[PDB]
């Protein structure tokens, strides 16, 4: 209900070319089953992610499970039940670029969606059958949750 | 010449009836002379020209195929072959099966399923099982493909290391055309490699096929791990499967592996001996860049040492005596080499200094292979030859050390040397380029000294004949080789070294030698050896 | 060859037109030959402009001051009108010309 | 889903490719497999071969979830008259159960018998100067002795009068290293 | 020169460069304190970039609140690697050094003087041309006020700790100086013995002078490069 994408990833690398920023680091992660790459900027201070972790990641168009399609204003007093209570790290941002391996003759097979959560960048390189819900210049959430 | 159409004129002659105006006109459609005979007389006319050689009949058949390619009648091919007859295809495959049906099934290959079936069955009827297969895609019907695989394996196994480079693409384009055929071939490789009495060559051929699969685009590492015994211990094999499906090193994955290793219950060592895994190790460890973050680095070194160090005794599928008493030295050597590749102190102010320790390290085979890969990735950088000591022979001295202390790396050493020799170095002086080539030829001479000679002389002959290099370079190679060798001469060396010397610049070899005689001694010994 | 590949708008290819334009516009372009003639004429004009530029600028640089920033305006139109450029477009090239 | 045989033939029926296509773990869910189990004898042999090869590319946990359905598919595949399907089922029957593939692969097939007999004879007679595997460029001297016997010496094609100038080069560079080490 | 002349002056520029970094996060109270100073704010607090653990706004969201209308610009940070746009990550910058303002919202990038300064094609120039001129006045005022009021929380300084490198860097500098000095001395001893040969086009004294100046300039450049590899990303000289 409003979910654009859901998959379980596995942390493989943490900012392998050096740590550009002390509070935020990028994770080079691979999917558990879907064979797709995810490079994700996360705040290590408030939510430490260690190398070798496994987490669920659910891009949702909205947090409200009814799909009420909020505008994007900060409403800390809205007691409508959202899906964020299932998760522990919610990032809101806009997807700004969907590039892919395409040709002028046939369709694109491998898509690459770019989304910025304020300033925290995330690239999701997967197949077109899994990234079909993404649209350029739309607002999405992150909903990641680590699990053993 | 409408005689050439007796058959169809026949049924229109006895049973013409009605208005046979078209019948008479088609009986009258060969308005020319006997030009069928005149076309054969064109060969007699060519007898007065340049050449109507058997190539004249070949050209006639080529024009035959050229105007045949228009129709090439798939249309009624299935009907005309389901007629259960036609020595046409049988006779053509008996006599002219060189490339006619080859181009025929290379053209469309969707229709003419029964012409294709007859041609494929005749290809199976040919002795060498799969050389005229009109398609390299002869991996679809099992009874054909299994026997073709058997005969190709026999050819390669009777060939050897020299045939390992020539026959392996012609063998891998079949077993990598289809990955189900790849699975069949790899299962056969596994079953044949169950034996220790000569199964090492089968394993080598399987590894080369897997390398070609990785080149062409297979994710064949999962198949390789499925065939192996590593899947008996599940989680380590799954970690390897993910890592080799990504083709890169993850420190978390190696920590997962390292937690399972160096314990009292290690996995069977054949899970870590897969060569692509070690190649990825070399890529992630000994690239001039690609820094490793100093914390799981010792885990990397220990994993490599355990891969390249320990022995075992499989007494009926169980081990009772392994040792780890030399992987400390291996770990120390690999750690020192990685530190030397990480310090990169400008113009080797330290690379030259610790060269004795490097020589001590390269006594080990894994260390030598890693240093070879690192020198490959360092020297082959464009615009590298701007530091010059004696036209920079330091890394080439390391090449000499690698060629000296080992023998199995010689194919890779020669590959690197010929890759550098073929590479034109821009922005360098022409005399400087020539002296760089001279240094590379000195390295090739050093390779020739340590036993590995025949591929080197073969490449020298290849570059003198095909895409011919400078004759002065071959003259210098001959001069340097003949200043160090003389008496006994195994016959293969003479047979390979004679034509380059006796043909094409006899005179340049001898100018001022005097005290030790020039090629004249080799000519006399060649006369004394062979049978004139 | 790069100029011809980037500016000619080859109309003979079916699948490229299918991907870039909507099917009604695709059949409008493929059916009529007058539109093809006009597209060929505008490519002729662009070859003429290329020759004129190469006369004007013998040195190989193109950083030139002009009033309207056309690339930025195209980007602004895309951002205002919510293009989603994955879908086939719905503007007739003859309208563009 | 509905018409799942046609769905398998659509997503895997491109016969111009013979590899296990990527995202095969995304195309093989337990519900999809349970839909395959009743329409397994209908779809073509090429798509069936793709399915049997892709069942191996699943992760270990997903196989361990519902290995019974995979074994049922294997048992249905072993009954088919196709040679490729029969062979691949014979190989793959032991993968969901143990994790390793089958190594006893000799019954019900004269082809394997002929290939194995001829190649056993060939391998038995071709032990002279055997091709060492690509692993032999890495492991040490005594490890190689344990694995595949001692080191085969090269052919002495000639006799060496004097060592080449590379010996002089290495001696000079060793002297230079000694001189640089004491600075 | 068809470019703006106002730009963004030193302290606001440094505070906004530190402000728009990727690792800058703001508490709700600090966000409200900052948004109090926006003259062109429509009274709607934006959705945070971090919701569940510690609702935490990124500074780029506040700066997108600053950026007026819907303007689109692509600029490069002063320390953007030139080999970044060649290989991968040309759209997901690992250094956050690729400034993209899109639909009036700052997507990514760190705004140096090449983004907000007096250079042509900058953010302020496009804000002047695409939007009005009163709007650009509001843009300047909002940038100054809110970035100074964030700088109050952040704070910026310079000191004697920003002028001292570690002993390894000092050893490198002294070794380079000694090597260059000995090289100059040996060039001098070559020049005395007439072993120096004149460059075609000038006298021997100047072949000598060219050699000495070349060696000393190489020493200066090498020592400067080896010094500026050791700022540790908190040095305020590097910040400015």
């Amino acid at each position: 209900a409003g979910i654009l994408f859901e998959d379980i990833f596995d942390v493989k690398d943490i900012d392998p070319e050096g740590k550009k920023f002390d509070r935020v680091s990028r994770l080079h992660c691979e999917s558990e089953s879907f064979k797709m790459d995810l490079i994700l900027d996360v705040n290590i201070q408030i939510y430490p992610v260690d190398l070798g972790d496994k987490f669920r990641l659910v891009i949702a168009s909205t947090l409200y499970e009814d799909g009420t399609l909020d505008d994007g204003e900060y409403n800390p007093t809205d007691d409508r039940p959202s899906r964020a209570d299932q998760f522990e790290y919610v990032m809101y941002g806009k997807v700004y670029r969907i590039e892919g391996d395409e040709t002028s003759t046939e369709a694109a097979t491998r898509l690459s969606a770019y989304v910025s959560y304020g300033g925290l960048l995330m690239r999701l390189q997967g197949d077109a059958n899994n990234l079909h819900g993404f649209e350029v210049d739309s607002r999405v959430y992150l909903l990641m949750k680590k699990l053993a | 010449i409408m005689e050439p159409s007796i058959f169809n004129t026949l049924k229109r002659y006895f049973q013409a009836g009605g208005s046979p105006e078209n019948v008479i006109q088609l009986l009258s459609e060969n308005y020319t002379a006997v030009a069928q005979t005149v076309n054969l007389l064109a060969e007699w006319l060519i007898q007065t020209g340049v050449e109507p050689v058997q190539v004249q009949e070949t050209v006639e058949n080529h024009l035959k195929s050229l105007l045949i390619k228009h129709f090439d009648p798939r249309k009624a091919d299935s009907i005309f072959t389901e007629e259960g007859e036609t020595p046409a295809w049988l006779e053509q495959m008996i006599a002219h099966t060189t490339w006619r049906d080859l181009f025929y099934k290379l053209a469309e290959a969707h229709p003419d399923c029964l012409m294709l079936n007859f041609t494929v069955k005749l290809i199976s009827d040919a002795g060498y099982q799969g050389e005229i297969t009109s398609v390299s895609t002869a991996c679809q019907q099992l009874e054909v493909f299994s026997r073709v695989l058997r005969t190709s394996l026999a050819t390669i196994l009777d060939g050897g290391e020299e045939n390992l480079e020539k026959n392996l693409p012609e063998f891998a384009k079949m077993v990598c055309h289809g990955e189900h055929t790849y699975l069949f071939a790899q299962a056969m490789m596994s079953v044949l490699a169950q034996e220790e009495q000569g199964g090492s060559a089968v394993r080598r051929i399987a590894q080369e096929v897997q390398r070609f699969a990785q080149e062409k685009g297979h994710d064949a590492s999962q198949i390789t791990l499925a065939l192996g015994t590593a899947a008996s211990y599940p989680r380590a094999c799954q970690a390897l499967g993910a890592m080799l499906s990504k083709g890169a090193l993850n420190p978390a994955d190696i920590t997962v592996l390292f937690k399972m290793f160096t314990s009292m219950d290690p996995p069977p060592v054949e899970l870590i001996r897969v060569p692509a895994f070690l190649d990825l190790f070399m890529q992630s460890l000994f690239k001039p860049g690609a820094r490793i973050n100093q914390d799981h680095k010792h885990k990397y070194i220990h994993i490599l040492a355990y891969a390249a160090s320990v022995v075992e005794t499989w007494k009926k599928n169980k081990r009772v005596s392994i040792n780890k008493d030399e992987l400390k030295s291996t770990s120390k050597a690999v750690e020192t080499v990685h530190n030397l590749c990480c310090n990169e102190n400008k113009g080797a102010s330290e690379l030259v200094a610790e060269l004795s320790t490097l020589y001590q390290c390269i006594r080990f085979p894994v260390v030598a292979m890693g240093v070879l890969k690192w020198v490959d990735w360092t020297v082959s950088e464009p615009r590298y030859f701007q530091l010059q000591t004696d036209h920079t022979p330091v890394h080439l001295a390391l090449l000499d050390e690698i060629s000296t202390c080992h023998q199995l790396l010689h194919p890779q050493v020669l590959q690197l040397l010929v890759k550098l020799f073929e590479t034109e170095h821009s922005q360098l002086d022409v005399m400087e380029q020539l002296e760089l080539k001279k240094t590379l030829l000195d390295r090739m001479v050093h390779l020739l000294s340590r036993g590995y000679v025949l591929p080197v002389v073969s490449y020298i002959r290849k570059c003198l004949e095909k895409l011919d290099t400078d004759i002065s370079l071959i003259r210098y190679f001959v001069t340097e080789v003949l200043d160090v060798i003389a008496p006994p001469y195994t016959s293969d060396f003479v047979q390979l070294f004679l034509p380059i010397l006796e043909n094409d610049s006899i005179a340049g070899t001898i100018k001022t030698e005097g005290e030790h005689d020039p090629v004249t001694e080799f000519i006399a010994h060649c006369k004394s050896n062979f049978i004139m | 060859k790069a100029f011809e590949k980037k500016f000619r708008f080859d109309y003979t290819n079916e699948r490229a037109l299918r991907r870039t334009l909507q099917e009604d516009l695709v059949k409008d372009v493929l059916s009529n030959a007058h539109i093809q003639n006009e597209l060929e004429r505008e490519f002729e004009r662009m070859r003429e402009d290329r020759e004129v530029l190469r006369v004007i600028f013998p040195t190989g640089d193109s950083k030139v001051v002009l009033p309207c920033n056309l690339l930025r305006m195209i980007w602004n139109a895309q951002k205002i009108f919510h293009i989603n450029p994955r879908l086939p477009s719905d503007l007739h090239p003859i309208k563009v010309v | 889903e509905s018409d799942t045989g046609l769905w398998l033939h659509n997503k895997l029926g491109a016969t111009d490719e013979l590899w296990a296509p990527p995202s095969i773990a995304s195309l093989l869910t337990a519900a999809v497999i349970d839909n395959i189990r009743l329409c397994f004898h209908g779809l073509s042999s090429a798509v069936k071969l793709k399915l049997l090869l892709g069942t191996l590319h699943l992760p270990r946990r997903t196989v361990d979830e519902m290995k019974g359905a995979l074994m049922e598919i294997i048992q249905l595949a072993s009954l088919d008259s196709d040679p490729w399907v029969l062979m691949v089922a014979d190989i793959l029957k032991s993968f969901p159960d143990t994790g390793s593939l089958n190594l006893e692969l000799e019954e019900q097939n004269p082809n394997v018998q002929d290939i194995l007999g001829e190649l056993r004879e060939k391998v038995g007679e071709c032990e002279a100067s055997a091709m060492l595997p690509l692993e032999c460029q890495y492991l040490n001297k005594n490890a190689l002795t344990t694995l595949a016997g001692p080191l085969t010496p090269p052919v002495k094609h000639f006799q060496l009068k004097r060592k080449p100038k590379s010996a002089t080069l290495r001696a000079e560079l060793l002297q230079k290293s000694t001189e640089t080490a004491q600075q | 020169s068809n470019r703006p002349v106002m730009g963004i002056v030193q302290d606001t520029l440094t505070a906004v460069r530190k402000f728009t970094k990727r690792d800058v996060f703001l508490e709700r109270g600090e966000v409200m304190n900052l948004l109090m100073f926006l003259s062109t704010w429509d009274g709607k607090v934006p959705q945070p970039a971090i919701l569940k653990p510690r609702p935490l706004w990124t500074g780029k969201q506040i700066f997108s609140l600053i950026i007026p209308g819907h303007i689109n610009c692509i600029r490069t940070h002063s320390t953007h690697p030139d080999d970044e746009d060649s290989g991968p990550y040309k759209h997901i910058s690992p250094g956050d050094t690729k400034v993209v303002v899109e639909n009036g919202e700052l997507i990514m990038g760190i705004l140096c003087k090449k983004s907000l300064g007096t250079s042509a094609g900058s953010l302020v120039h496009i804000s002047y041309l695409e939007m009005g001129h009163d709007i650009t006045r509001l843009f300047y005022s909002n940038i100054q006020t809110v970035i100074n009021n964030w700088l109050l929380i952040e704070g910026h300084t310079i000191g004697i700790g920003d002028s001292i490198a570690d002993s390894k860097t000092y050893q490198d500098i002294q070794n380079t100086i000694k090597k260059a000095k000995q090289d100059v001395i040996e060039v001098i001893e070559k020049a005395h013995n007439n072993e120096l040969e004149p460059t075609p086009g000038n006298t021997l004294r100047q072949t000598f002078e060219n050699q000495v100046n070349r060696i000393l300039n190489d020493a200066r450049d090498k020592t400067g490069s080896s010094a500026q590899k050791s700022l540790s990303e908190y040095n305020n000289f590097k910040s400015m």
